[PDB]
């Protein structure tokens, strides 16, 4: 029998800072033990000051880029070259999502950028189109790695102010994106060691009111 | 998740849970399980999230041109019949999705219980999700039409604590509301971690637990 | 006979003409844009004295946002009310937001022209689409049944057009308040009416970004009337 | 392209009148003369084979035609219009009835198809009525031998003996002097013979007439033997020289 | 393109008329007369055939009655090719509705669904209209005795007794006058009888130029039965009521 | 939803400095029997791309004929078809990534593993997969099938990732890509000895070598192996 | 005369004059100027407004990153048309990842044309449309016209008055060409062309419409004040 | 299907046959409408050029849409049956659907809207038909009396009639009927029905048709006898 579905791995992670935001992706791309590529971009800049990246079976997360990509453009022509904010874009994903409720995208996607007011904003959709606006996202193979260590490391869960002993808890001082960037690197140097399919290299888009900035960095390659 | 709303005195409370399971894996949180269909109407969740959501806020949809056609605000028993008659369209399909549909109109409030099979039930109260047998106990014990805002809005957050403390699937985080004839009011977020330990000391309940 | 989408030698749809001057058999619709807000006002013209005058709904609430009167054959409205509704609601569903008003008189217009041998005529009504939004402020638009919409600081349709259009030439001008665009509107209706204007043979509405989409009641609108009177025999 | 004829081309004018019918009729009243004689024992049908061209072989052109075994038909007006309602008359009585009922339709039954088609081609969209007369001649248990005449408008009667076409006036009177209800199929073809020579203007024979009769069951012309049932076709159609042999007896 | 041929059947006049609806009426009025006369104890149907010949088979030949079900039958006037399309139209609906309720339809509906039919060619298809009156005359548990007619206009309406086709003028005042609401079936027998005697356009009225019906409860015990006449009846009623 | 019945298998190539190199074997497979011996696999399009197909055959052939169909309908109304407006590698492959994902969609997929292997204008080398599921990917070695378990490891020791492309010579990339050949016959049952190479470079353009054959095969160290452990003679 | 009655109607001199009436329309529409160099092309459109209360009605449509037009004549036509080469563009990129070609937008948009001109029910388009772009053969200029008619051009100009600026192109054809790697100097000329149209009004702040693509410039539009500078 | 366009504009901006259907609308005998304090009338012309007529099984012509609504009309008999069964339909899909029945309004633009999309629609002609459309809504004590016509305007009447000769007893309505102080009893409301029929009618006997709606579903059509009362009382008040 035939099966429409497959699974390209990959891991990808959203972090919403203050006044910026970075969606973070491994870039290798697998099927079952072997190794497709080493380098095969897996977050994409979108347009109007938004990314995204669509992880699970690589065609249709090309598929999903593709068709949101072109609802950009079309907001454009259709909208006076009106800007597509991202709690709009993120509404237009579910029901590009959610036009295969009965065919699904097998795809955990996930957009990043600001909001209208200037703050960092991530979105975090399932695969047939429920989604919601997040401060921390972890997504694909080893997602349940790493969003136990953001919701550490990130929003300080379980950690207290010593000598109170568990009576105040960690007041929740705001991440510059320098330190954003070594929760994802370590992030995903962990996720690396421990996870087979997650690997080779790393990329980073970063997202200010200045535009969008792209960080590469190698990862382990067996 | 666990989600209950009621009928009583001065109106409707509704009260859910705030997680997100992907198996054994706690998927989220934080999920909000009630929709804001209008300033009167709420809907609350459970079951499938995308279909909750894409049926509730095309009910939404819907509602809204209800008022614009007839210069008027549509009732509880309207909207959640607009809702159910959707779930026959996709009858046998798979959808899953289970829900009440909270509000205040002509005939004061109102409460309809709307499932993926087309089910319609109106009543006094109610609860869906993987938890709602615990959220029940509490409810059935210590329900009356004669409660106070203050006691009703308590019963509704500790009825969901019950469930979440027990329920696997249930926890997180819990939301209130409280259905007035001049609207809704969001009564804040109320974390289950928190909560637990509040409500121990206070009430002196859940004994057997070591705090 | 004659094709319904033909040419005429001087390069104009007959059909589409023709139906312009049914438009203006129609009763009188003005609408004043200012800084302050857009003004929508419409003479009703009621048959009969036994014609219950409120019953007449010649200004219509298209979103919270939008709002629209017209003139001419207003049972074709119906439709390109109904299409407009559903299309602004639709645009929140899909995009969260709310939905340009020029977008929405774009697609109200795409609707004109989807007559031949879709429906067999073309619309015999005429549109004054007055709204609010966050890029362009507040507007106001005149959808013709010809597909084209021009964007007007200020505008009137119907039977008292083009005399109207001349007084709203020389009044309008960029620092008109609200209140002296409702007394304009009133002034110009009652000019070009062939009836006495009051209370029950007009009406007022208006669109603010705070209170949004508004039709004024009958008690709000005699006192702007009595307002005005005062304000003429003032000089 | 597209039919894009979706309305009626046959429409009631100020006095009432159908005019593509009537001017169907007036192409009916040019047509070759047919007649049709009702027996106590059978039905006689016939017509004049008028050929276009003696180079033709007009014994390949049929004008009395098999409908079903009992049924058989003849025409007056356009040839052309007349074989394409044999060709759907033949069909219908398998569609509409023998698939169904796993017998041949009765003679007004068949009549009753014939005539929808008919009143269908002066109602329906884009086009315009049949231009002839049928005779249908036939047999059933039932109801015995009949004979019907149908019209361009859909319109069927039952005659005892009539004609249609060019003299069918001066036929039909020639026919009510000579009928009467104790006719054996023998005498009503002589009348058939008689009746048709008026009408004719050259060769009057075998090979220039046409004729056909509904009588006895023919066991000789069903194909094959050992059901007792079936006892074979009741139409038949007489040969040139059957028809020349009672000419000398004329 | 084809628009050119468009006779545009279905449009008002200026004076707010429908053109073929009133042409088909015109078509109508040159149609045999029939007649129907609604009794305490039964109903008549009386028609005249059109200029018929000796020669013409009548006993196997029917152009003016027609049998709907066993309760309700049609007197027809105009074109007989068009009506009876619309009577087996009418059999059908009979038949459909005695499936779906297990009851025999109401006279009434079944006159609706039929007039209903008419009225879609006088508004949309671009076709010409159905050249055709009908008298019902019909029986059920709820009105009892019931007599109606329609036109190519698709309206139908309620008579205690009425004519359609060739002289209804005339024959409608004659009926008017002796009608009388106390009246029993053979009295309407020769009622009917009689207006066609005095309104026909021919020389003398004979059994060979008459369809003949009467539905009676006249049927051994609460039943109701339909009697269509034979040429020798029609013969026998003539001597009887002493037309000939 | 089908099943592969004539089959074709691995189909291996690579960058170098100047261009691309794509290599695929003549042999058309009816399950373990070795049916057909001489199928070519590579499918020139233009004088700028090679289009190489492992999986069914019959699709294979439908596919070919979609190709030969593209070539004249660009030049359909088109001056420059043989010039600017000539058919590129990225076209083509886009061209078939849409018809494979449309085709799975459908449930009804072209059971293929496709490599498009050519040099853009600019000069870029261009090589990317695409397969039956419409999944698609890009690297400096790409192959199908067993090449993907056995060829990728070899010529991946080549060319490791993106800088060492404009180290590797023509000579040395061949050289991997018929040594890659050779491993797949030693150890792929539905192989042939028998292959077509193909190297597209920026300068000296497109080179089509046909009726190739695996040479340099050691099997003298068989003659000592006896028995599965312990017999001696 | 008897022969207009609809576009399925050849004339006894072999005319279509339904055709000939939508080409009118495009006379009496306000006047739009194209032109073209050898590394950019240019849009100039004169924008005509109802009145003094009234809007100018835009005239430039932007149909890809690298394409668009201006038109002349019916504007809801020019809607649909535009609508279509935005879909047409847009078919190219996903399938083929492919900019499609000026030539190839033109013969497009001719074939769509041509089906309304043969067919009966239908109707010619009312509308004239100027098209520029930069494709992989460089910068171009295409003249549509709703008989089905496209040219590409150097430069040109349709609508009322459209010969005064299409005869100076034609003098200043061997100057323009020349003007490469110079955006603003060949939007001076196409701005110094449309004038030689005008009557009665001038080049006012939102009376003037601009537009340019070229071989590192995606196809924008100029109004308002940015329009300003070349007044 | 038959496309043809005939509902076209004129020169003059007008839709003849929409016009001509408002001619036959003319030609159909008269109705009127007329809302008291607590009740609403419909009053119906029966023209007695047709007796000899079965009046038991004759076509009334006020028809219940539901048990809280009625619809009279002027205009064609068979065109007026489409409308009233869509409305029909129409009635019990709502309550179907939203679980309460149509308001007066909601029915009367429904049945407008039918009447307005024949005006634009190819291959179809307008309906000849202009109806009245009175009730009660759910739960509701306000009177409610609706006019629609072919073009499919509508709006909402004190009091109103249609048809033949309508131009003469809306001029007495016009005249008789306050609108400060309506007719307070159902007795009044019949009284001011009947009169303004007799202004038109000819014979006051089977000619006049009468329809009383009621608050809460309560619905009745008054006999000839009860009616004849009226007459009786009317003139004789006239006499002096
Ligand atoms: C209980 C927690 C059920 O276990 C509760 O009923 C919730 C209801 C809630 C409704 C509003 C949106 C969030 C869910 N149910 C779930 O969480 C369901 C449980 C479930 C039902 N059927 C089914 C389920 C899980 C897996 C397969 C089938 N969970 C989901 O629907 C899963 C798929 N949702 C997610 O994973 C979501 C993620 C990651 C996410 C979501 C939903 C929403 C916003 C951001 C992220
Ligand atoms: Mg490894």
């Amino acid at each position: 029998q035939f099966n429409p579905y497959g699974d390209n791995g990959g891991t990808i992670l959203g972090i919403a800072g203050e006044d910026f935001a970075v969606l973070a992706g491994d870039t290798r791309n697998i099927t079952d033990y072997s190794i497709n590529s080493r380098y095969e971009p897996k977050v994409f800049d979108c347009g109007d000051n938004i990314v995204m990246s669509a992880n699970g079976f690589a065609a249709d997360g090309d598929a999903l880029v593709k068709r949101f990509k072109n609802s950009v453009k079309w907001y454009h022509f259709d909208h006076n070259d009106k800007k597509l904010s991202i709690n709009s874009a993120a509404r237009n994903i579910q029901h590009l999502l959610y036009s295969r409720r009965f065919f699904p995208y097998y795809v955990y996607n996930i957009i990043a950028g600001l909001d209208e007011d200037g703050k960092g904003a991530v979105y975090s959709f399932d695969p047939v189109g429920s989604y919601q606006r997040e401060q921390c996202r972890a997504g694909g193979a080893a997602a349940s790695l790493i969003m136990p260590f953001l919701d550490n490391q990130v929003n300080f869960k379980n950690q207290y102010e010593p000598g109170t002993n568990g009576k105040v808890k960690k007041p929740l001082k705001y991440l510059s994106v320098e330190e954003v960037i070594k929760l994802v690197r370590d992030s995903f140097t962990s996720a690396t060691e421990r996870h087979i399919q997650v690997g080779d290299g790393l990329e980073i888009l970063i997202v200010t009111k200045d535009g969008v900035r792209k960080e590469f960095y190698e990862l382990k390659r067996d | 998740t666990t989600t209950l709303a009621f009928k009583f005195q001065h109106g409707v409370i509704a009260a859910v849970d705030s997680r997100a399971s992907a198996g054994s894996y706690i998927s989220a949180l934080r999920v909000n399980k009630v929709i804001e269909i209008n300033p009167y109407l709420l809907g609350t969740m459970s079951g499938c999230a995308a279909d909750c959501q894409y049926w509730e806020r095309l009910l939404a949809k819907e509602c809204r041109l209800y008022y614009l056609r007839n210069g008027e605000r549509i009732s509880v028993s309207a909207a959640s019949k607009l809702l159910s008659n959707m779930m026959c369209q996709y009858r046998g399909m798979g959808l899953s999705m289970g829900s009440m549909i909270c509000g205040w109109d002509k005939k004061g409030p109102g409460l309809y219980y709307v499932d993926e099979h087309g089910t319609r039930l109106s009543g006094n109260m109610f609860s869906t999700g993987s938890g709602n047998t615990y959220a029940y106990g509490v409810l059935d014990s210590n329900y009356k039409w004669d409660l106070s805002v203050e006691d009703a809005l308590y019963l509704g957050k500790r009825s969901i604590l019950a469930a979440a403390h027990r329920d696997a699937y249930s926890g997180g985080s819990v939301n209130l509301y409280h259905v007035t004839e001049d609207g809704w009011i969001y009564h804040g977020n109320h974390d289950v971690g928190e909560l637990f330990w509040k409500v121990k000391e206070e009430e002196g309940s859940f004994n057997n637990v070591i705090g | 006979d004659r094709g319904v989408s033909t040419f005429s030698p001087e390069g104009r749809l007959f059909q589409v003409e023709y139906s312009l001057e049914a438009i203006k058999l129609g009763s009188t619709a003005i609408g004043i844009a200012t800084k302050e807000g857009v003004v929508l006002g419409v003479e009703k013209r009621a048959t009969s004295p036994l014609l219950e005058s409120d019953s007449i709904e010649k200004i219509v609430e298209i979103d919270r946002h939008i709002g629209c009167a017209m003139s001419g054959l207003t049972a074709d409205a119906r439709s390109m009310i109904e299409h407009a509704r559903t299309a602004a609601v639709t645009h929140n569903l899909y995009y969260d937001e709310d939905i340009n008003v020029e977008s929405l008189t774009q697609s109200v217009c795409d609707l004109a022209l989807r007559f031949g041998e879709l429906m067999s005529r073309p619309f015999g009504v005429a549109l004054l689409i007055a709204g609010h939004d966050a890029d362009d402020g507040y507007q106001l638009f005149h959808a013709e049944p010809s597909g084209t919409f021009y964007r007007y600081n200020a505008k009137a349709i119907g039977s008292g057009s083009e005399g109207a259009q001349a007084e709203l030439l020389n009044e309008w001008h960029s620092s008109l308040t609200l209140k002296e665009a409702e007394l304009l509107v009133l002034k110009i209706l009652k000019q070009v009416m062939e009836e006495k204007l009051d209370e029950n043979n007009a009406q007022l509405s208006c669109i603010t970004k705070q209170d949004g989409f508004k039709i004024y009641d009958n008690e709000k609108t005699a006192e702007l009337i009595k307002e005005l009177k005062e304000k003429e025999a003032a000089e | 392209m597209t039919d894009r004829y979706s309305f009626s081309l046959t429409t009631f004018s100020p006095s009432g009148k159908l005019g593509q019918i009537d001017y169907a009729l007036t192409a009916v009243k040019q047509g070759v003369t047919s007649l049709g004689i009702k027996a106590t024992n059978g039905v006689v049908i016939a017509t004049e084979k008028k050929s276009s061209s003696p180079l033709a072989m007009s014994e390949t052109l049929s004008k009395v035609s098999l409908l079903t075994p009992d049924i058989g038909a003849v025409y007056s007006g356009m040839g052309p219009d007349y074989r394409v309602l044999v060709d759907k008359s033949r069909k219908v009585a398998h569609t509409s009835y023998k698939r169904i009922y796993g017998e041949y339709p009765p003679t007004k039954l068949l009549v009753s198809e014939v005539a929808k088609i008919m009143q269908e081609a002066t109602q329906s969209g884009g086009v315009r009525p049949f231009g002839v007369s049928l005779l249908i001649a036939g047999h059933d248990e039932f109801n015995g031998f009949s004979l019907y005449q149908v019209d361009p408008s859909g319109s069927y009667f039952p005659w005892k003996a009539t004609a249609i076409g060019k003299g069918s006036v001066a036929a039909k009177t020639f026919l009510e002097k000579r009928w009467n209800d104790e006719l054996e199929l023998e005498d009503a073809i002589h009348i058939a013979l008689l009746t048709l020579k008026e009408s004719v203007e050259g060769e009057f024979n075998g090979d220039t007439i046409e004729l056909a009769i509904i009588g006895d069951e023919n066991p000789d012309l069903l194909g094959y033997t050992g059901i007792p049932t079936d006892k074979g076709p009741r139409f038949r159609k007489l040969t040139s020289q059957e028809i020349n042999d009672r000419l000398e007896a004329l | 393109g084809s628009r050119r041929y468009d006779s545009r059947t279905t449009i008002f006049s200026p004076e707010g008329r429908l053109y073929q609806v009133e042409y088909a009426l015109e078509s109508i009025s040159h149609a045999g007369t029939a007649i129907g006369i609604m009794a305490s104890d039964g109903i008549v149907l009386a028609a005249e055939r059109k200029v018929t010949s000796t020669l013409l088979e009548q006993d196997t030949s029917t152009e003016k009655l027609y049998k709907l079900n066993d309760k309700i039958a049609v007197a027809v006037a105009g074109l007989t090719a068009d009506a009876e399309i619309l009577i087996n139209t009418a059999r059908i609906h009979a038949q459909n509705y005695l499936k779906t309720y297990n009851e025999d339809i109401p006279v009434e509906i079944l006159v609706r669904r039929l007039s209903d039919i008419k009225q879609g060619y006088t508004q949309h298809g671009g076709l010409r209209p159905f050249g055709v009156s009908f008298i019902y005359a019909g029986y059920d548990d709820r009105y009892g005795y019931q007599l109606y007619t329609s036109n190519p206009s698709g309206n139908y309406t309620g008579w205690k007794a009425i004519s359609v086709g060739a002289n209804t003028s005339a024959a409608q005042t004659l009926l008017q006058m002796d009608y009388k609401d106390d009246m029993k079936v053979d009295d309407a027998i020769e009622l009917a009888l009689k207006t066609l005697s005095k309104t026909t356009d021919s020389s003398a009225l004979t059994y060979d130029r008459l369809e003949f019906a009467t539905i009676r409860k006249g049927a051994n015990d609460g039943e109701v039965y339909q009697k269509i006449f034979k040429p020798q009846e029609i013969k026998d009623i003539l001597v009887k009521t002493g037309i000939t | 939803t089908q099943q592969p019945i004539v089959t074709g298998t691995s189909v291996i190539s690579m960058k170098y400095d100047n261009g691309v190199i794509i290599a695929a074997d003549n042999l058309g497979s009816y399950g373990s029997l070795l049916r057909f011996n001489g199928v070519e696999r590579l499918i020139p399009v233009g004088d700028n791309t090679v289009v190489g197909i492992s999986g069914d055959i019959s699709d294979m052939q439908h596919i070919e004929r979609l190709l030969k169909d593209l070539v004249t309908e660009n030049a359909y109304d088109n001056p420059l078809a043989d010039a600017e407006e000539a058919l590129e590698p990225s076209y083509i492959f886009e061209y078939l990534a849409t018809v494979m994902y449309q085709r799975r969609s459908k449930m009804n997929p072209l059971w293929n593993a496709i490599i498009v292997a050519g040099v853009q204008s600019n000069g870029d080398q261009f090589l990317r997969y695409v397969n039956l599921l419409g999944v698609t990917y890009s690297s400096p070695t790409l192959a199908t099938g067993f090449g993907a378990h056995m060829a990728n490891p070899l010529l991946r020791k080549v060319v490791d990732r993106e800088s060492d492309i404009p180290k590797t010579t023509v000579q040395v990339a061949e050289e991997a890509i018929v040594n890659a050949m050779r491993v797949l016959y030693y150890r792929d049952a539905r192989s042939s000895r028998n292959f077509s190479l193909a190297i597209i470079d920026k300068n000296t353009g497109l080179t089509f070598k046909k009726n190739l054959q695996v040479e340099n095969m050691k099997w003298d160290f068989a003659k000592d192996i006896k028995g599965y452990g312990t017999q001696k003679i | 005369n008897n022969y207009d009655g609809d576009t399925v109607t050849f004339s006894p001199t072999g005319r279509l004059f339904q055709v000939e009436y939508a080409l009118e329309a495009i006379k009496q529409g306000s006047v739009t100027v194209g032109l073209r160099s050898n590394t950019h092309a240019v849009l100039v459109a004169l924008k005509r407004n109802a009145d003094e209360l009234s809007s100018y009605q835009k005239k430039i449509i932007k149909c890809d990153e690298h394409m668009g037009l201006s038109l002349a004549g019916l504007a809801p036509d020019a809607r649909v048309l535009s609508n279509y080469l935005r879909q047409q563009c847009n078919y190219s990129s996903l399938v083929f990842n492919r900019k499609l070609a000026v030539e190839r937008a033109g013969h497009l948009l001719c074939d769509k044309a041509q089906k309304n001109t043969q067919s009966y029910g239908g109707r010619p388009y009312g509308v004239g449309l100027l098209i520029i772009g930069y494709d992989k053969s460089g910068a171009h200029l295409l003249e549509f016209q709703p008989s089905g008619n496209v040219t590409e051009l150097y430069g040109t100009a349709i609508g009322a008055r459209s010969q005064g600026a299409k005869t100076y192109l034609e003098r200043t054809l061997d100057t323009f060409i020349k003007i490469d790697g110079n955006p603003d100097e060949l939007i001076k000329a196409g701005v110094e062309a449309i004038s030689q149209s005008l009557r009665d009004e001038s080049l006012t702040v939102d009376n003037l419409s601009i537009a340019i693509v070229g071989k590192d410039t995606p196809f924008t539009i100029y109004d308002g004040e940015a329009v300003a500078k070349y007044i | 299907g038959y496309d043809r366009a005939l509902s076209i504009f004129s020169p003059d901006g007008h839709i003849f046959q929409v016009e001509y259907a408002l001619e036959a609308v003319k030609r159909g005998t008269c109705a009127v409408g007329v809302k008291g304090k607590n009740c609403v009338v419909l009053g119906c012309e029966r023209r007695s050029t047709l007796k000899l007529q079965d009046t038991r099984i004759t076509p009334s012509k006020v028809s219940k849409i539901d048990s809280h609504v009625v619809l009279s009309f002027s205009g064609l008999n068979a065109d007026s049956r489409i409308l009233i069964e869509k409305a029909r339909v129409e009635a019990q899909s709502h309550r179907l659907t939203l679980e309460d029945p149509v308001t007066v309004e909601y029915l009367t633009r429904y049945v407008a809207g039918v009447q307005q999309r024949y005006t634009q629609s190819g291959g179809v002609r307008p309906f000849g038909v202009s109806t009245l459309i009175a009730g009660f809504d759910p739960r509701d004590d306000e009177p409610k009396l609706y006019q629609t016509e072919p073009s499919g305007i509508y709006s909402s009447w004190s009091a109103q009639t249609i048809g033949r000769n309508s131009k003469t007893v809306r001029e007495f309505l016009e005249k008789n009927y306050d609108r400060k102080e309506p007719p307070a009893t159902v007795e009044e409301c019949v009284k001011l029905t009947v009169r303004s029929l007799l202004e038109v009618v000819q014979t006051g006997a089977k000619n006049i048709e009468i329809t009383v709606v009621k608050p809460d579903s309560d619905i009745v059509a008054l006999s000839s006898e009860e009616i004849n009362q009226y007459v009786t009382q009317i003139e004789q008040e006239k006499q002096e």
